[PDB]
């Protein structure tokens, strides 16, 4: 039980924009 | 019969000291008392006078460090020399109670030796921490002390004859030798550093790393304890409970991590594999290998603590084993055989059989598994993220020298580099996160299949046959759940930039009544995109499924073959709960090695990426040029050559040509950013390059200030930038923007103007203070005319009070023959480079002449708006049910193994089948509805912020900016929708596993909870504390790595620009602070988390012992009959990894609930209420077509709070009179154009509709029937008949009159689709008059009889001349209009008109010419 500890990588093409 | 010292038998028979002073085998244990209560009665006043003074003065107490040389084994000879005195005081213990007295010379000794060793390493830290080596003498006469005395007590044994056979001659043969051993640890000290007995003493300094300021990460350099326990970080974490966590709170670094250290270390590594080697590149194999030279030498250590924490791992259900078979079996002999002069030795075999030795045995292992395994964790995390770091500066300075060519940079742009830095890179680092994995997770389940198979037997090998075929379920199960996850990514990307350009028109979108129709065209793309979501909530609902029903099925499948099928050996309620404690150890790497191999895969993937990137062409290793080749190809077909020109200094050369006939290159040339052939570069500097200033064709801004933008990371005086700002119009510049020198200029930040870029780039050009100044054809997009005639005259100016060059290549031809010393490139090569008179003598003249609070209020606004209470209560309820099920299913094969050792067994098998059967099938509906309310969770949040945002009011989208809108759209919709349910099925599952496990712990033993509430308050304190750290750090780390691959944009775009000015070191530097407060950022986060885990983790080993101790206490005399105790040591052992998992997974429920909150907070602004105040189709006509709309002095207000503007407006339009009406730029043209629409607060008067009331009207309707036009125009994307009347999509035929008779007929007819075809992305270069044509279609269209319009922003003479013939044609169709226009000397043709400055009726003008004849209206005309 456990998700952090899996790979927490994933795809991430858009990104945060601002404020 | 008192406490006597030896026996108190024979009438102390054995304190006779006859035949011997030593040979009494007690008076050699009263020796042995003597040294250590030496050290106690010598180094307590040392200790404690030193504790007082830092009572007195601990300002100073975080300074300087040195330990002394051999320090690592002495931290270690001291934990294992605790360890086995631990053993001899257990076997002291089980000895001495064989007889009648209480015989205290077999545990008085070691016990004051466990003392005085824990003694003996805090004065030998209190001394280390102080430089006072000579202090540390009494302790090595300490240590050559009692070594003599255990060597007087072990040549006694073989004098008497012991022999290895009993167990206390192994043992103090054993540290007879560590007390030598680390004895010559201290002559090392006294032979290294000099200070007893030399006559100069060698003194070393704390190093550098310490000494330095602010380093608070001191990790690196501190005793092997602290390592290995985390305890510096206590000082770290417990401060930002009361300060929060600056980015100056955390560390610089030390000089081990630094990013320039280990890109120093890496490059050693490739330099000396490429020198060995017969490599050509330094391709895929090259890199691989250097990365394993370079860092093998910590990887391989984290591996060495994983390999000894799996070992010690297996010494917790072995330990299970062995303390149920002893608890059964009538516990009858308890007392040894053998007996050597009147003293009874322990066998060893009775040693290691016992119950609380082999009970403390279990404690002392798992306070060694549970340490070293996050020693491992902890190097394989700090040795992946110097990866991140050398990898990094690897790349950036490949991109230091990476061509601009066609080949080069004409294959791949700055988002594949931009993804290359952070999906390729990360997922290298988390390769070797898991590098130690795939070297101990196969010893692991190798180890673990076979003393499962000594356990139990046979069907343990049916039952690990099920587990080891859940690992390709869970790997194909991932494959599934990875390609539905990019479909679905990968299709909301286009969602978000569909929502994007439905979110920035907002205006224009609202002006057209255009809000609802275009929020459907977002939600039938949000409908796919659900369909995908639903996808993945299946294929990750069998991911919680398998991790939680492999492992009961095969509990269910091992002890059902065991008995029904195999009828071998019964139960034996040892041999069934040691397997069930092997089956949790092994179910845990099972699941994440899955993990694993696909992370492999990606590292082999990912390094092919980086080598293909790696070696990739290069560029190459006053102005002068004589050969003349030039290519970007590496070989073949010069693209300019016969370049022969000589620009030297004292110069400003205006350069000419065609239309692309190698200008840039010729320029570009000079600059030695291309690969020339065929030719000489002479080069100096009023052959080696100084610093030339550049501004390219293209613009380039780093995305700062705009300030930021100009001086370019040079110093900055007010005199000269006040001088740059006036001659190239900044100061308009400045306030275009609504911040000026602050706004965060250019791409991701305010979305400037292209005339406004080029403007800014020339800037940057002029200030910079070099040798040379290109401007390449900074006039050539903006057309003001006089900036240019003033920047050209304002550059020949500066320059000539600085005496520097400057090059102009452009086609603006108005000064081209008369100043400069020009240079022509005619058909890609120099035809003559002199003066204007060879120009007069080669016929080339005559074209110039032509709070920290936390969850449960937003997750309980979470839980119910999202939801539904039919579901939330069938989660609950499955949740609870399934794990008393699983109480259910331990518990019943306690009490079944119970009644078989002592012997309705069928009976019991059979309801373990149906106790097992429940469990399966409650898993599976618990697995199925936390998936499925988080899907049902994001649409219906999706719907209402969608909605709310859609009936909102445009001055909303006046205040906050679309950044904060799409930011928390997007994003927080992908943490609500794939990374919610998912931590919510993990805390759910967490949590309870955690109340389940304490509760059967409290019933096996109820002397626990007495000694669970101190333990649960430490636990809240230490939960209490993580996540006021683990929230401040985690945003520290998103923060950070942000502005790092925005570097790496800003970069790669402008990049000849930097290698221009040779200003390429600044930027290197730039990077290096950024990775290093990346990589400080990234590793407070990683020893946070390993605070938490040891502490927690602690703390379940600590309830091991309490509920092991009870429990055997219990089960001797109380009769608990050891089937239940075997079920409360195989909880107790599962309770260290579960206070642990629901702690870290309520931290990151923590940070993704935060993500719903910011969700509410924004459907928290609701206005403009569409509020029809009568009978709403009898208020308007069909379509009002008077055009009489009489505006009686509507006032106005936006926050009605402090300065109205309309006053007393009491005008009105005609039907026919199309009243032009322009008045002050300043105060009265933007806000009336807004405000006429009722999109502002008319506060009072009167807004008339001709002559009806337009205050209770159904604003859809009202904003239907009355067109407008944009000063900034945009295209929404879609289909062109959706561009032109999506709300209608009536018929082709109106859109052929439309789209050749108002304008365009040449590009919609000339167009591939017609009048149906996909308007790509705005209509990227279709013109500016279709900005006006779409208003003309839509006044046609829409039975618009008004037309409000506004000016052309930028637009062509003849554009704006074609905008009049069809405002011409719009009188003429639609006859009302009302128009202010900022290019007011061409807005006079009207039939009235009002100039209304400041906000009053200033001047009115009927006819139009009695505003040319008065005095304040022709001066507002003049
Ligand atoms: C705890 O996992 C495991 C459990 C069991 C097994 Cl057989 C293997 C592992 C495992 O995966 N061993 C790899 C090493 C590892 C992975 C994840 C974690 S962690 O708990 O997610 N801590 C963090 O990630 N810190 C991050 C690091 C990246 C930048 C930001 C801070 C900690 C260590
Ligand atoms: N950096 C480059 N990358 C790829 N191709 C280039 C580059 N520079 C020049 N070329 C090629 O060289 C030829 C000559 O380009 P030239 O220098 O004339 O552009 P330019 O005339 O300065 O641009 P513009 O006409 O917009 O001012 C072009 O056809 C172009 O394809």
């Amino acid at each position: 039980m456990l998700s952090r500890k899996g790979i927490i990588p994933e795809e991430y093409v858009l990104t945060r924009l601002a404020e | 019969m008192p406490l006597a010292f030896c026996g108190t038998e024979n009438h102390s028979a054995a304190y006779r000291v006859d035949q011997g002073v030593l040979n009494n085998g007690c008076f050699v244990d009263a020796l042995n008392v003597v040294p250590h209560v030496f050290l106690l009665f010598i180094t307590f006043p040392i200790l404690f006078i030193g504790w007082g003074s830092q009572s007195s003065k601990v300002h100073i107490h975080h300074s300087t460090w040195l330990h002394f040389p051999g320090h690592n084994l002495r931290w270690i000879l001291t934990f294992i020399l605790l360890f086995v005195l631990v053993c001899e005081i257990a076997e002291g213990i089980l000895s001495d109670g064989v007889t009648e007295s209480r015989h205290l010379h077999l545990y008085m000794p070691a016990g004051m030796a466990f003392m005085a060793a824990i003694t003996s390493v805090v004065y030998y830290h209190n001394i280390e921490t102080s430089n006072f080596p000579k202090l540390l003498i009494a302790l090595l006469i300490y240590w050559t002390l009692a070594f003599i005395t255990k060597t007087i007590k072990f040549v006694k044994f073989y004098d008497h004859a012991i022999g290895f056979s009993q167990l206390r001659f192994c043992l103090t043969g054993l540290l007879v030798i560590l007390y030598g051993m680390l004895l010559l640890v201290e002559v090392n000290v006294i032979r290294v550093r000099r200070y007893i007995f030399f006559k100069t003493p060698r003194e070393v300094k704390p190093p550098e790393d310490l000494q330095d300021l602010g380093v608070r990460f001191l990790q690196p350099f501190v005793n092997l304890l602290s390592k290995g326990t985390y305890w510096w970080m206590n000082a770290f974490i417990k401060t930002a409970h009361k300060k929060p966590i600056d980015l100056r709170a955390i560390a610089k670094l030390p000089i081990a991590m630094r990013a320039l250290t280990n890109y120093q270390r890496l490059c050693v590594a490739f330099d000396a594999q490429a020198r060995k080697d017969t490599q050509s590149p330094q391709g895929a194999r090259a890199i691989w290998r250097a990365l394993c030279h370079a860092f093998g030498r910590r990887l391989i250590l984290s591996s060495t603590f994983r390999i000894l924490a799996d070992l010690l791992g297996f010494a917790g259900p072995l330990c299970i084993f062995g303390i149920v078979d002893h608890l059964g079996k009538e516990n009858h002999v308890f007392q040894p055989k053998t007996q050597f002069l009147g003293v009874y030795f322990v066998s060893s075999q009775e040693f290691l059989g016992n119950a609380y030795v082999l009970a403390v045995l279990l404690f002392l292992a798992l306070l060694l598994q549970r340490t070293f395994l996050q020693a491992s964790y902890y190097v394989a995390i700090e040795t992946g993220i110097n990866l991140r770091g050398a990898i990094q500066t690897k790349i950036y300075n490949k991109i230091m020298h990476m061509s601009t060519s066609n080949l080069s940079m004409g294959e791949m742009t700055a988002g594949q580099i931009c993804n290359l830095v952070a999906i390729d890179t990360n997922q290298l680092m988390w390769f070797f996160f898991l590098c130690p994995n795939l070297w101990t997770m196969p010893v692991q389940i190798i180890v673990g299949v076979i003393l499962l198979y000594y356990i139990l037997g046979v069907s343990a090998l049916i039952g690990a046959a099920v587990i080891i075929l859940l690992a390709p379920v869970q790997y194909f199960v991932a494959t599934k759940l990875s390609q539905a996850q990019r479909t679905t990514l990968e299709h909301s990307n286009e969602r978000l930039k569909q929502t994007n350009e439905m979110l920035r028109g907002m205006k224009l979108l609202k002006l057209y009544a255009w809000e609802s129709i275009f929020c459907s065209r977002v939600e039938v793309t949000r409908r796919k995109e659900m369909t995908s979501l639903r996808a993945f909530a299946v294929y990750t609902s069998i991911s919680i499924f398998m991790n939680t029903a492999i492992p009961i099925a095969a509990v269910l499948i091992t002890f059902v073959g065991h008995v029904s099928f195999f009828k071998e050996s019964d139960l034996s309620p040892s041999v069934a709960f040691a397997s069930l404690s092997l089956f949790h150890i092994l179910v845990t790497p099972l699941f994440l090695l899955s993990s694993v191999v696909r992370s492999t895969v990606k590292a082999l993937v990912s390094v092919q990426k980086l080598s293909e990137f790696l070696s990739s062409a290069e560029i190459r290793e006053c102005v002068q040029i004589i050969g003349g080749f030039f290519t970007w190809t590496p070989d073949g077909i010069p693209t300019l050559s016969n370049i022969t020109i000589r620009i030297p200094r004292g110069q400003l050369t205006m350069i000419v040509g065609q239309v692309g006939c190698g200008k840039s290159s010729l320029l570009l040339a000079t600059l030695g950013e291309m690969q020339k052939v065929s030719g000489a570069v002479f080069w100096n500097s009023n052959r080696s390059r100084g610093p030339v200033a550049y501004a390219s064709q293209k613009p380039w801004l780093l995305n700062a200030t705009v300030e930021e933008n100009i001086t370019f990371e040079s110093p900055f005086n007010k005199q000269r930038y006040k001088m740059v700002i006036e001659a190239c119009s900044l100061q308009p510049d400045i306030d275009i923007l609504p911040h000026g020198d602050q706004t965060q200029i250019g791409e991701r930040g305010i979305n400037l103007s292209g005339g406004q870029r080029q403007r800014i780039s020339v800037a940057r050009a002029l200030y910079q203070q070099t040798n040379v100044v290109f401007l390449d054809d900074p006039f050539s997009a903006l057309d003001v005319h006089l900036s240019d005639h003033l920047m050209q005259a304002g550059i020949l100016e500066l320059l000539r009070d600085d005496k520097r060059t400057v090059v102009l290549v452009t086609h603006k031809l108005q000064y081209l023959p008369h100043a400069d010393w020009i240079i022509a490139m005619k058909d890609g090569t120099i035809q003559r480079e002199g003066t204007l008179k060879d120009f007069q003598r080669s016929e080339c003249q005559l074209f110039e002449h032509w709070q920290r609070a936390k969850i449960p209020w937003r997750a309980c606004t979470k839980y119910l708006s999202s939801a539904g209470i039919l579901l939330l209560s069938l989660l609950v309820f499955s949740q609870l049910l399934k794990h008393m099920v699983l109480v259910a299913i331990d518990y019943w094969l306690a009490k079944w193994t119970d009644s078989a050792l002592v012997l309705d067994q069928s009976v019991y098998a059979m309801v373990f089948t149906l106790l097992c059967s429940l469990g399966i099938v409650l898993c599976l509906v618990t697995s199925v509805t936390v998936e499925w309310t988080g899907l049902k969770v994001a649409k219906r949040l999706h719907r209402s912020l969608l909605n709310r945002i859609i009936l909102a009011p445009m001055r909303f989208f006046e205040t906050t900016p679309l950044g904060s809108i799409l930011n928390r759209f997007s994003s927080d919709c992908n943490t609500i929708d794939q990374h919610i349910p998912s931590t919510l099925e993990c805390l759910s599952r967490s949590t309870l596993l955690c109340v389940s496990a304490l509760t059967v712990i409290s019933y096996v033993t109820p002397v626990f909870l007495v000694a669970l509430l101190p333990l649960a308050v430490v636990c809240y304190f230490i939960q209490k504390y993580f996540r006021v750290a683990s929230r401040d750090l985690q945003q520290l780390d998103d923060t950070t790595q942000l502005p790092l691959v925005s570097h790496f944009a800003e970069t790669v775009e402008g990049l000849t620009t930097i290698r221009a000015f040779r200003y390429e070191a600044r930027f290197q530097q730039k990077l290096l602070e950024y990775t290093d407060s990346n990589n400080i950022a990234s590793l407070f986060l990683t020893a946070a988390n390993r605070w938490l885990e040891v502490c927690m983790e602690y703390i379940g080993a600590c309830v091991v012992l309490i509920a092991a101790a009870t429990s055997i206490s219990n089960s001797l005399h109380r009769e608990l009959s050891a089937g239940l105790v075997g079920l409360g040591l195989t909880y107790a052992l599962m309770v260290s990894n579960y206070l642990n998992w629901m702690v870290r997974n309520l931290a990151d429920m923590e940070i993704q609930l935060g993500a719903v909150k910011r969700i509410h907070a924004l459907l928290k602004t609701e206005a403009e209420s569409y509020e029809g105040l009568l009978a709403p189709s009898l208020i308007p006509k069909n379509w009002p077509d008077q055009g009489k709309i009489q505006i009686q002095n509507l006032s106005v207000r936006y926050d009605s709070s402090l300065k109205p503007v309309l006053k007393h407006v009491n005008t009105l339009i005609s039907p026919g009179q199309k009243i032009g009406i322009c008045g002050r730029t300043g105060s009265g043209k933007s806000s009336f154009s807004l405000a006429f629409f009722r999109m502002v607060d008319m506060f009072e008067g009167r807004i008339i509709i001709d002559g009806i009331d337009i205050a209770k009207l159904p604003l859809h309707t009202l904003r239907s029937r009355l067109s407008i036009i944009l000063q900034d125009p945009v295209l929404f994307s879609g289909t062109i008949r959706f561009n032109l009347d999506p709300e209608k999509k009536c018929s082709d035929s109106t859109l052929w009159e439309a789209l050749e008779i108002a304008q365009l007929k040449l590009v919609v007819k000339a167009l591939p689709g017609g009048l149906d075809a996909i308007i790509t992305e705005g209509g990227e270069n279709f013109s500016q008059g279709q900005r006006q044509l779409f208003c003309l279609a839509r006044a046609f269209v829409r039975k618009t009889s008004i037309f409000i319009m506004d000016e052309a922003t930028a637009s062509i003479d003849m554009a704006t001349e074609n905008i009049l013939q069809k405002v011409v044609m719009t009188a003429f169709a639609d006859r009302t209009v009302v128009t202010i226009a900022h290019r007011v000397h061409t807005i006079l043709s009207a039939d009235l008109v009002m100039v209304l400055k400041r906000g009053a009726i200033l001047e009115f003008d009927k006819p139009e010419t009695l505003l040319s004849q008065k005095d304040s209206v022709f001066a507002s005309f003049v």
